């Protein structure tokens, strides 16, 4: 019937919405080679803050998902 | 944290002091320096070097040119081949001379020549900028 | 047969022969790629 | 110059843009090209003729 | 209708496109001389140019195909550039020609690169300084790589060239359809035709230089 | 590389330059001492 | 019969724009380790405008989610 | 009964792109926190063209949004 | 009726299409403001260049919006 | 019926494409910010290649109405 | 059937997540071209952060076509 | 009769995330511009580096590609 269908056709659309948490992931992740390459001294704490950014960006990335087996799985 | 030395091929401004942040005209673009500032070297460009001290107070300078050397142990030294505090500095005289040197540009044709022209140009409208 | 390998073979033996015999395989490969596509059509 | 009496010959090194540029040490200066180094050092050399006519 | 001007050409029923595709190396012509007319000398001027740019970065054994990578990129490049005179027919369109092109050229370098090299070939699979947990992974990527290098060659040239001229003749439609409306809507239409015009010889040379240099690194990889 | 490094100049005439014109620039009470102090005097053989 | 089929295409529709606000989060991130590289000094400061910045990015994407959860539910 | 599907289809397209308003707003912070960090004395004038940028990037999204509720209430 | 129906969908679609243009100008103040913490003295010419890119980005999305319209109302 | 119905929301997906122009845009004029900051006296040079790369995000534009007018007229 | 038809839209949907991945090893890529420039005597440490963003955006982009494969052939 | 149109949507829903890729050379390719502008010592070991992220980014491109032909084409 039509409303599978388009729980289905939603399901992959929700999920389109992860796009953002790979170009953040990837930004994080760039900026934290080069802010380590100026100053190697602030390594570690450089990193606490990517792993930060890293946690956020993609936690946008997973309510995407979220609603993907929401539609697809729970209602 | 800072020590911050400030000098003058004839005059000392600051030796060792402790200051809390200093802005220099680089070559490269203005940047105000505070403690464990990414440890950089640059040569100045004319402009205003405003001296941050730990008590909010600032001191203005103009600089004409030299070094800037931030080190990895927050010791920050300053040497300005022409450093001048600004009521020892007239309006007047930059723009007269900023209107000389424009014209002296618009008659020059050389490429070296022209160069010493646009030099002395940039000075006197930091000059002009900085003074008012 | 004459003045056509003295102008054509001569100056490009050394390239047949020795310099693109890995592009002699290759272009058999795609011949073959190209009669897989013009078969299956 | 030491002191009214005293003065003692001293040798002051001069480096070229290649061996600031080389140096692994300066890895750590940030925002640093040939360019700023060449000025830096020939702001230098300057700087080291005026302290040793000086003293 | 559309994609008239991709359809191999005949006339009086012979394939023209044979004589299409033989034609641009007439344009070069060559000689015994020292010192020769005007023609000549700027051709041998940008031959040796060309040469220096794409064949200075090869070791003793990737030079040996400096024939090879020069007469590539010279026959695309006045292929290319024949294709944007008038009514022309340009064989840098049609997929077969660029596949032709590409997997050869790339087969033979990648054959090369098995024959000796074999240690470093397949060494090249996997970066220098990879992290373990990721050997795997960028096997599979790497490799598929490696397999549509060729088909990528080639759509990169199809694809491209086919669609300017496209575009160029949708304009030029626009023009007509505009020549009994508003004059000076046709002469912007115009203005963008002609900006369009130089952009299409500047990536008809760009896109010679482009399959060349892709072969060239591909060559440098495993020589 | 700027404009008068581009020209062959280098960064003592640039300096020699922006000190001259911060020098022009003194009101005459600090100008007459501070052409003294910094003016050279040195000759070349 | 049609109407909750296209609600739930809707509402993939909607929630795919959370793709901005994970890529602004990202950027965001990235320029804190890149200037706090520079002169961290000013961690405080930096740090807060991130702050900021990540809840003005993160409020676009919530817009999204607010249209998904408007024509999912209460349509 | 097809045109309220469509418009909430319609709905969730429009407001797709709002994603690009998010991903500018963390630009313009980003760009913020750099420019402060490298000239931490001109932080009012840095903040105000913050403000600007951002300004104009909220109204494209919200171009976005209302063109999405337009479609979905007012036909 | 099918018609009316697409015509919303494709001009939900079109409208989509901001999206490039608020980053665009993201990119844009970002810029501004990064160029004016290195280069205070060039205040006035780097905003003139601002204004000259939020003229032609934001035409670009303008563009967009029109097309919506275009296939909403007129043809 | 559903062939005019298909070419707008086909016309509508097309003209998507050139967000990217728009955002290309902005990065371009950014970037010339930026660049005109660093070295102020090659303010042509830099200017025309702004210029240069404004036309080619155009172009990258124009292939995507080349294919919108494709759809809407010359199925 | 009409729920196959909308696995294959709704995995042709999904499947627009990998643009996410794409643009993010593009920026980790060239950020390490920028702080292997700068800081050339930490290539290695470097490349593996490198490796590691890579390692982390792509995986965002596998999920996007794992959930691709879970609408076209798990259900 | 149906199943064969949603290949045909599927398929263009799929090959939409090339666009991920295309800004992901971009990047990778103005970051050698940059790196290589600021240390020309290195312009073989950054060239290199350039290769590499240009032949990781464009793979997820293809990637896409790949699922558009499997759902254009096999199944
Ligand atoms: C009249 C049209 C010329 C057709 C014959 C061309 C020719 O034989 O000249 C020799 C011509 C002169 O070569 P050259 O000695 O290198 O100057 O040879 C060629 O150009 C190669 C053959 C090209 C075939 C063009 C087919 C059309």
């Amino acid at each position: 019937d039509i409303d599978t269908a388009a729980k289905f056709i939603g399901a992959g659309a929700a999920t389109v919405g992860v796009a953002g948490s790979g170009a953040g992931i990837g930004t994080v992740f760039g900026s934290l080679i080069i802010g380590y390459a100026r100053n190697p001294s602030l390594k570690q704490q450089l990193f606490s803050y990517a792993i930060l950014g890293f946690a956020l960006s993609e936690a946008m990335g997973l309510f995407c998902l979220m609603v993907a087996f929401l539609i697809l799985f729970a209602m | 944290q800072m020590s911050f030395t400030f000098a003058s091929p004839t005059q000392v401004f600051f030796n060792g002091a402790n200051v809390r942040q200093v802005d220099v005209p680089t070559l490269t673009g203005a940047f105000g320096i505070l403690a464990a500032h990414v440890p950089t070297l640059q040569v100045l460009r004319p402009g205003l070097v405003v001296v941050h001290a730990e008590d909010g107070t600032t001191s203005k300078y103009f600089v004409s040119s030299g070094s800037i050397a931030v080190n990895a142990d927050s010791s920050v030294q300053l040497l300005a081949e022409e450093a001048v505090t600004l009521d020892m500095l007239d309006l007047g005289a930059a723009k007269a001379n900023l209107e000389k040197a424009q014209a002296e540009l618009v008659g020059t044709a050389d490429e070296a020549t022209r160069a010493e022209i646009q030099i002395r140009i940039e000075a006197n409208e930091a000059l002009v900028k900085a003074l008012e | 047969l004459q003045s056509i390998i003295k102008n054509i073979w001569i100056p490009m033996k050394p390239y047949y022969t020795k310099v693109y015999q890995e592009i002699w395989i290759g272009m058999g490969l795609m011949g073959f790629i190209v009669y897989k596509i013009r078969a299956a059509d | 110059f030491r002191s009214v009496i005293s003065y003692k010959t001293e040798e002051k090194p001069i480096f070229s843009l290649n061996t600031v540029a080389s140096a692994d040490s300066m890895s750590i200066y940030d925002d640093i090209d040939a360019d700023v180094l060449q000025n830096y050092q020939e702001y230098n050399l300057a700087n080291i003729i005026y302290y040793s006519l000086k003293e | 209708n559309l994609f008239a001007s991709f359809i191999a050409p005949t006339i009086l029923g012979l394939p023209a496109a044979v004589l299409i595709i033989l034609f641009p190396p007439l344009l070069i012509p060559t000689s015994k001389y020292l010192i020769n007319n005007r023609l000549i000398t700027t051709q041998q001027w940008l031959i040796k140019l060309t040469s220096k740019q794409m064949m200075t970065m090869h070791n003793t054994k990737g030079r040996t195909w400096s024939l090879m990578l020069v007469s590539l990129i010279i026959f695309i490049a006045t292929t290319n550039l024949l294709g944007l005179l008038p009514h022309s027919f340009t064989p840098t369109t049609q997929l077969s020609m660029n596949l032709a092109m590409a997997i050869p050229l790339w087969a033979g370098t990648v054959i090369m690169g098995f024959r000796s090299k074999i240690k470093n070939a397949l060494a090249h699979f996997l970066p220098q300084g990879t992290p373990t947990p990721l050997i795997p992974m960028l096997v599979i990527i790497e490799t598929i790589s490696l397999l549509i290098q060729p088909m990528a060659l080639a759509v990169r040239l199809t694809a491209n060239i086919t669609a300017g001229h496209l575009l160029m003749h949708l304009i030029g439609s626009a023009t007509l359809a505009m020549s009994t409306i508003n004059l000076p809507s046709t002469l912007i239409i115009f203005t963008i035709l002609i900006l369009l015009t130089i952009l299409e010889i500047a990536v008809a040379l760009i896109q010679a230089y482009v399959f060349t240099l892709l072969v060239s690194l591909y060559l440098h990889d495993n020589t | 590389v700027a404009y008068w490094r581009q020209a062959g100049l280098s960064y003592i005439r640039y300096s020699q330059i922006c000190a001259k014109a911060v020098r022009d620039a003194l009101k005459t009470e600090f100008k007459a001492n501070a052409e003294k102090t910094s003016g050279s005097n040195v000759k070349i053989v």
